[PDB]
């Protein structure tokens, strides 16, 4: 009767185990690499970049807006305004958090097409950097592999500095104009 | 304290009788998996009088002109004469019903008719000739091929245990043996077609009422055996109101504490 | 596990309802008709629940599916569509 | 009236485990308590006028269930617990067998 | 439920875990510090001081208080405390798997008196049945009292190797009450055994030999067999009764728990004050009796904790054990509500599947029914007709949970109502009821009978139904169970209904018959003496509720 | 950073509600009940993907009461944020001890002693801001923050982040 | 041999008062003696003995002491019984209680 | 298999079972005499293959102490020479069945 996972570690009695949760990728109990879905099988952690995350949510809105119309029977600034209309049908008043996250991801959006956001995923899923890694390089703008590596302090060398500036130089090329 | 020893007990979706921990204790309740109640004392003819007698009352031979079923008991009597593919099913029948008679005087020592088993196949006959109009002139219609395939058929059906595998076919088939021994040495050719003379529409609905009546007599799994065996025991227990040796409630608390030192120790020697 | 899921195809129980699941399932749909529950079977003038249930098991008109647990762990998901209720 | 030892005996052979179940719990002694997720003990303080719980030394304002055991459980629970002895109630099992 | 709403998931318990309490586990939980002898009456104030009972543990009158929840009285259970004793003492129960496993490892070292090394040994640590194992190891090293260091080899015993370590001998320990006493060897060394000793004794076995000993190093440590910290049971599980004002009420655990304190302070006064070492043992020896007493009074050690009256005290072990005991005295048999016991009378005219239960009791028991569609004009008639008019009400419980005392209510010829809602109305009749005879030995003792409200004072079953029930109408008491739910009343029909019950599996054969008037009656009316003319004969046919019509 | 998480939800249902368009309603309470809500330990549950392919599954009835209870599995994006996350967003508001920085549905304060040196309080500029030879906070610029602690609260989540360490601050 | 000469006594017994019980509930009571590999008794050194959970064994004669071996021997208690399913007051899986019941959205809106 | 008259002394019993992977039996010559099987009330035991036992395992979906048991010094079992942990199939006489195969499995 609130939220629930899937999955569960044994009552061993003893509660020391919660660790700190760091920079360098000490996720939560859930957020760790080997998350299990719905079907019962290994999946890699899922994890957005901001641009990403709200095209997934704009997606699902539009799916929802859609899914009650059939049971209904028996540039930039324009986005603003079109998000808060479908804001305003799809929830009710409640998801107060969600609306200003959808302001703040439509704001700070890095790409704004599926399109380039598909070819970012092509360049980012093709390091063997984790998730977050992949994900928090996908929201943060930078321009210097020193940058990279201090705003990301999981990288350090995990990638090459050159390889990483390589990367990061054809991120600003792929960068969405407003 | 009997009532507490068998708690748990109970008839799981299985048939199988268990209890809190698991561990079986019975493969199939009271051996037959029946429930209790719908269960009635019957008769075994198979068993007792004479091999002449029982084969007076058994034994039909198609080929021997005093042997022949008069075409009076049987429409298909006159042309049944010498058929020996029929004949050969009439010897089938016969060698079942021997190895029946052989059977039944294996499993009891004295030869006791007279056994607990599901189906009133005495009061299903009164009944067939109480619906039927059944009248010992006219001859049955019935072909000795309709009876014997009819009755082989029908123990094909009498289930207990469903499962697909071989050691549950064989287990559905030791449990039901007794009463298919019954079955059959009501279900002769002899007695079909003469002390009982059934039409094929009489003998058709007497099968599917024996089929009915022993399906509904099976153990409903969730039955609290256990609790239900104990009250059996402690309510004629408590009602005792009571050559020498100790019988009654001494004999019966000698046995539920398993008395090392029994008071009464005897041995018979034959 | 969710495994002991038992496929719709082979099963060991019997097609028959026992005495026990009526007796429980007229008993949870009475019980849900009293908590005003939607009523599938045409109320030839019912009044009382458990006669409303039981024109629902007799036209088989309820949503009702009983799991059957097998010893080990295992279960045989049955509908009262499904079984037979001869009795 | 006592629906004793006898009445319990009859009532498990006969089957009707919903009416056990109503004549022990609902029309008897009938009782919820707030167990905890980690020490199955009635530890957690339950101030549900502001939905606030916790489980002290177990740091636990999360996993918390409530449970329908019938005060003279709740009891025989706190009398095992007053000689020293652990009855952990866990709501879901591990065994299977 | 306990009265009011918690959003908290509801489940069934699946698991029952048992185990040991660790002292520091009793310390964490603890919501009081108790430190107080005393009870209430701060300054003679009627308050409860912060000490022993409600320091933090529970309220004593009707007022809030249980730290931070309080709830009152009903809702809330009782909050735990601790106890720091001066020094450890025994547990009653466990004395002797603390002598058994004192038997089983070295003291001093804390390793297991037997290894692997030895083949019975091997043959014993096979069993993975903890008490079948310690059964087996306890019998195998109790002649072992030397810790051996080493050890003939699996090779030739030519080559002795250190299994582990001290060669030192082991005492034979014996009982004595409350304390262990061991001796070792002219003239044997006869000691006495500390708890302090046999604790640090335990806290150095190895988890290996903990668990192939019958225990558990999370739920059950051995070292907690020895307690340090008691857990102080709260005001439900030992009740003060402040009658009005003047008067106080206590309990006999709640005096235990303040003679335990009474010790302990004696104890620690002793520890820090002037120690003459082998003379504060008294209080030590005297905290061992209270601590022991406190659980259990019916020790063998004879001495019983007697209160200033003669009375041994109310010890823990004694409100458990059965036959109107806690588990058989208030779990496995219990008092009921809905339920009626008056004298039964035999009825011909009444029928086989029925019982007649007295409009005085069909007044009194009440089913609680549902505000549905489908009766809802009935219902608004028994509220009408209230709790006197024999088709009516007693109350009126809501959706809200609040309930409506028709009687009480001076707008209960008014009141309307709206679905969902409980009309808690008399015993109508056809409604199923348990009507049962004590003592309940066979399935048939317990039968579900139907309602017919008649009016003088006797439950009036039906002649032929004497039979599964076993006692006649000589002044013969029966009880009557109102089932309330609409599924249990349904279980009732279906599963223990009178006409299903005609038919015992007992012995395959029917239990209920035709008897006494009735049988000498049918076997007198049954000849070829036996004539009746037409007169008779139309109104014979006229008794008949099931005739054709046809003469 | 914002992570799809496979979650299930114990719908309770009564048999009022047992009418063929029973699916909406369950799929409605899922998305009353968890839809904005924040916890601890998965944070801010923003949004539920997919709505027809949510899993409904086989409701079992109690034996009390006729209620039905339902593990309703579905999918959604959550958000929860961690010490030494890197996220950049737009302030809120200002006072002499800091100001408040909003990232996505939560806020992390910035204390004044996380902030550089330069970086001087004024309210004696509406709306009060921060000055240096270069940067200037104010209402709703937008700064580069690393989280160093998270407080987990009601269905609120919020954190403290500095810009001292290099790359950070106004952009 | 002795599963059968258990049977024979306990027939025997019944029969010495005059009475009749169905083979099934002796026959019963009878392989549950047995099954333990041996002759087992039926008191407090009997069943209270077995794997069972600890309280359904405590409902019989050895309470307080078994609920110590219960928290000496860390035991583990199934809620698979009767009694333990009683004290916990809950339904039990015995009779009505054994299966389990579930309504299919789908049959749901197919009956309308 | 070894016939002992009258007794066997303890220090020669310890070579029983100190040579693998062979098993020594070991049967009094008077307790011999009369053969058990050969009673009325004794039925017949069968000894089970590791396929079988599988098999009964696997079909009905139990655990080895789910089984009811027979002791390892049972008279049937030593005179079936059964090894801790081998299954037999009692098919017996019932008054109800005629036959009832129950199962055994060795302590
Ligand atoms: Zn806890
Ligand atoms: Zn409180
Ligand atoms: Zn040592």
């Amino acid at each position: 009767v609130s939220t629930s996972t899937f999955q569960t570690r044994r009552r061993r009695l003893k509660k020391v185990e919660e660790e700190e949760n760091a920079a360098t990728l000490q996720l939560g109990q859930e957020f760790q690499l080997k998350q299990i879905n719905h079907q019962g099988e290994e999946e890699e952690l899922i994890a957005l970049n901001l641009s990403e995350a709200r095209l997934v949510i704009k997606e699902a809105l539009v799916e929802r807006r859609r899914a009650f119309k059939r049971s209904q029977k028996k540039t930039r600034e324009k986005e603003l305004e079109s998000i808060d209309v479908l804001l305003e049908q799809t929830t009710g008043g409640n998801n107060k958090d969600l609306k200003n996250t959808m302001q703040y991801l439509t704001n700070f959006s890095r790409f704004r097409d599926q399109e380039t956001v598909g070819a970012v995923i092509q360049l980012l899923k093709s390091t063997g950097l984790h998730p977050f890694e992949v994900a928090q390089l996908g929201s943060l703008a930078c321009d210097t592999a020193d940058e990279a590596k201090t705003l990301i302090p999981s990288l350090n060398n995990k990638i090459s500095d050159d390889e990483l500036e390589r990367i990061l130089k054809e991120l600003s090329n792929l960068e969405t104009l407003y | 304290r009997l009532v507490k020893a068998l708690e748990d007990i109970m008839v799981h979706y299985d048939n199988t009788t268990r209890n809190s921990l698991g561990n079986v204790i019975q493969f199939i309740y009271g051996e037959d998996g029946m429930d209790a109640a719908h269960i009635e004392k019957q008769s075994l003819d198979t068993i007792g009088g004479s091999d002449a007698a029982f084969e007076k009352r058994y034994r039909v031979d198609l080929l021997n002109t005093d042997h022949t079923l008069d075409p009076s008991l049987l429409e298909s009597g006159s042309e049944i004469l010498g058929d020996l593919k029929l004949q050969v099913l009439l010897d089938e029948e016969y060698k079942q019903l021997v190895k029946d008679r052989k059977f039944l005087r294996e499993v009891f020592v004295d030869g006791e008719a007279n056994w607990p088993l599901p189906v009133n196949i005495r009061r299903i006959i009164q009944n067939a000739q109480q619906t039927f109009h059944i009248d010992h002139t006219k001859p049955s219609d019935l072909t000795i091929k309709d009876i014997v395939l009819g009755v082989k058929d029908l123990q094909e059906n009498l289930l207990v245990l469903r499962g697909k595998n071989e050691i549950i076919q064989n287990a559905q088939r030791d449990a039901v043996t007794l009463f298919c021994c019954l079955l059959r040495s009501r279900l002769a050719t002899r007695r079909v077609l003469q002390e009982y003379r059934l039409t094929k529409q009489a003998f058709d609905w007497v099968l599917s009422n024996i089929e009915a009546q022993f399906l509904r007599s099976v153990v409903h799994p969730g039955e609290m055996v256990g609790v239900l065996a104990a009250q059996s025991i402690g309510e004629p227990a408590t009602q005792m109101t009571l050559k020498k040796v100790t019988s009654g409630v001494p004999r019966l608390k000698e046995i539920l504490n398993v008395a090392k030192n029994m008071k009464t120790p005897s041995l018979t020697v034959y | 596990l969710k495994e002991k899921a038992i496929p719709k195809d082979q099963r060991a129980t019997t097609p028959y309802m026992t005495k026990y699941e009526r007796a429980r399932i007229l008993g949870t749909r009475a019980l849900q008709i009293s908590m005003n529950a939607p009523v599938f079977v045409d109320l030839e003038g019912e009044t009382d629940p458990l006669r409303i249930a039981m024109k629902e098991l007799a036209e088989k008109k309820i949503p009702l599916v009983i799991r059957r647990y097998l010893p080990d762990g295992s279960f045989e998901d049955w509908s009262v569509e499904e079984l037979i209720v001869d009795l | 009236l006592r629906f004793g030892e006898m009445e319990r005996d009859c009532m498990i052979a006969h089957g009707a485990a919903s009416f056990l179940k109503e004549r022990l719990m609902e029309a008897s002694d009938a009782f919820r308590v707030h167990i905890c997720g980690i020490c199955g003990l009635m530890t957690v303080i339950a101030k549900l006028n502001h939905n606030q719980f916790e489980c002290k030394g177990c740091d636990n304002k999360i996993d918390i269930y409530q449970i329908h055991i019938p005060y003279a459980a709740k009891l025989l629970f706190q009398e095992l617990m007053a000689m020293n002895i652990t009855p952990r109630l866990y709501t879901d099992r591990s065994r299977d067998f | 439920v306990g009265q009011q709403y918690s959003s908290a998931p509801l489940r069934t318990v699946k698991e029952v875990q048992f185990g040991l309490f660790s002292p520091e586990e009793v310390r964490a939980i603890s919501v009081a510090k108790i430190r107080f002898p005393e009870t209430m009456d701060e300054t003679q104030t009627r308050a409860k001081i912060g000490g022993l009972n409600d320091p933090r543990l529970g309220s004593i009158d009707r007022n809030l208080k249980c730290q931070t929840c309080q709830e009152g009285m009903n809702e809330c259970p009782g909050h735990f405390g601790h106890i720091d004793l001066a020094k450890p003492v025994f547990h009653v129960g466990f004395i002797a798997k603390i002598k058994k496993v004192c038997e089983c490892v070295c003291m001093h070292c804390g390793k297991l008196l037997l290894d692997e090394h030895n083949e019975l040994m091997r043959q014993a640590l096979a069993i993975k049945d903890s008490k079948k194992r310690f059964a087996a190891i306890w019998t195998l090293c109790k002649t072992k009292m030397v810790c051996e260091t080493d050890v003939p080899s699996e090779d030739d015993p030519t080559q002795l190797v250190s299994r582990g370590g001290c060669g030192n001998t082991q005492p034979t320990i014996r009982k004595d009450g409350l304390k262990l006493v061991g001796s070792w060897k002219d003239e044997p060394e006869l000691r006495v055994l500390s708890t302090e000793e046999i604790l640090n004794i335990f806290k150095h076995i190895s988890v290996k030999d903990f668990t192939s000993l019958g225990f558990n190093e999370v739920f059950s440590r051995p070292e907690w067999m020895i307690l340090t910290c008691l857990p102080v049971p709260p005001p439900p599980v030992r009740p003060s009764i402040s009658f009005n004002e003047s008067q106080r009420g206590e309990d006999d655990l709640t005096f235990k728990l303040a003679d335990i304190l009474k010790a302990n302070i004696s104890l620690e006064t002793l520890e820090h004050n002037g120690a003459p070492h082998h003379a504060i043992e008294e209080a030590e020896s005297l905290l061992q009796f209270h601590v022991a007493t406190y659980m259990d009074n019916d020790i063998a050690g004879q001495p019983q904790a007697l209160q200033k009256s003669g009375r041994p005290v109310k010890s823990i072990r004694a409100r458990l054990k059965g036959k109107e005991g806690r588990i058989r005295g208030n779990l496995m048999g219990k008092r009921v509500d809905f339920s009626a016991r008056t004298v039964i009378s035999g009825d011909p005219n009444l029928e086989l599947d029925q019982v007649g239960v007295p409009k005085s009791i069909a007044k009194t028991l009440t089913y609680p029914e549902v505000v549905t569609p489908y009766n809802i004009d009935r219902l608004t008639q028994l509220v009408r007709n209230g709790p006197n008019e024999h088709p009516g009400a007693k109350y009126v419980i809501r959706d809200s949970g609040d309930r409506i005392d028709l009687r009480y209510s001076k707008r209960a010829g008014d009141i309307q109502l709206q679905y969902g809602w409980k009309v808690e109305r008399h015993i109508m009749d056809n409604d199923p009821v348990l009507f049962n005879r004590q003592p309940s030995l066979h399935k048939m003792s317990m039968m579900a009978h139907r309602v017919k409200v008649i009016p003088y004072s006797t439950f009036r079953l039906n002649l032929s139904v004497t039979s599964p029930y076993n006692a006649d109408f000589d002044g013969d008491e029966m009880n009557l169970h109102v089932p309330q739910s609409e599924e249990t009343r349904a279980e009732l029909s279906q599963l223990c209904a009178v006409p299903l019950q005609i038919v015992s599996p007992q012995s395959n054969k029917p239990c209920m018959g035709i008897v006494q008037d009735t049988l000498c009656g049918i076997r007198k009316l049954t000849l070829r003496d036996t004539f009746i003319e037409l007169d008779q004969v139309l109104n014979m046919l006229y008794w008949v509720p099931d005739w054709d019509g046809v003469i | 950073m914002f992570f799809i998480k496979d979650l299930s939800l114990n719908i309770t249902l009564h048999p009022s509600f047992f009418g063929p368009r029973m699916k909406q309603y369950l799929k409605t309470k899922l998305l009353e009940e968890v839809e904005g809500s924040c916890t601890g330990k998965f944070g801010y549950i923003l949004c539920v993907l997919d709505y027809d392919n949510i899993d409904i599954q086989r409701g079992r009835i109690l034996p009390t009461d006729g209620s039905a209870e339902f593990n309703v599995k579905y999918r959604a994006v959550v958000f929860k944020p961690f010490k030494g996350e890197v996220v950049d967003g737009t302030v809120v508001s200002c006072s002499q001890h800091g100001f408040e920085v909003q990232v996505g549905p939560m806020k992390v304060f910035v204390t004044k002693h996380l902030m550089p040196q330069d970086l001087t309080f004024n309210a004696g500029s509406n709306p009060p801001s921060y000055q240096s030879s270069e940067d200037v906070i104010t209402i709703k610029s937008r700064i580069r923050v690393k989280i160093e602690g998270c407080i987990s609260q009601v269905s609120s989540i919020h954190a403290i982040g500095s810009i001292k360490e290099d790359y950070l601050g106004a952009i | 041999a002795g599963r059968a000469a258990l049977y024979k006594e306990v027939y025997n017994v019944i029969a010495s008062d005059g009475s009749y019980v169905n083979y099934r509930h002796m026959a019963l009571l009878v392989d549950v003696m047995t099954t333990q590999g041996g002759l087992t008794s039926v008191t407090r050194h009997g069943f209270n003995r077995s794997n069972t959970g600890a309280l359904m064994r405590c409902s019989f004669e050895e309470t307080v002491e078994i609920l110590f071996e219960a928290g000496a021997s860390a035991e583990l208690d199934d809620c698979r019984g009767v009694s333990e399913n009683v004290i916990l007051g809950q339904m039990a899986p015995i009779g009505t209680g054994a299966f389990d019941v579930m309504i299919d959205e789908e049959s749901l809106v197919k009956y309308m | 298999i070894f016939v002992y008259q009258n007794n066997i002394t303890p220090s020669a019993m310890k070579l029983v079972p100190s040579i693998p992977p062979a098993t020594i039996e070991t049967f009094n010559e008077a307790a011999l005499v009369v053969n058990i099987t050969h009673h009325e009330l004794v039925p017949k035991h069968i000894r089970l293959s590791s396929d079988e036992k599988r098999e009964l395992l696997k079909r009905y979906r139990l655990k080895e102490s789910q089984l009811p048991r027979i002791q390892r010094a049972d008279p049937v079992a030593l005179y079936l020479g059964l090894k801790r942990g081998e299954v037999v199939k009692i098919i017996r006489k019932s008054e109800t069945s005629g036959r009832y195969a129950s199962y055994r499995i060795c302590m």
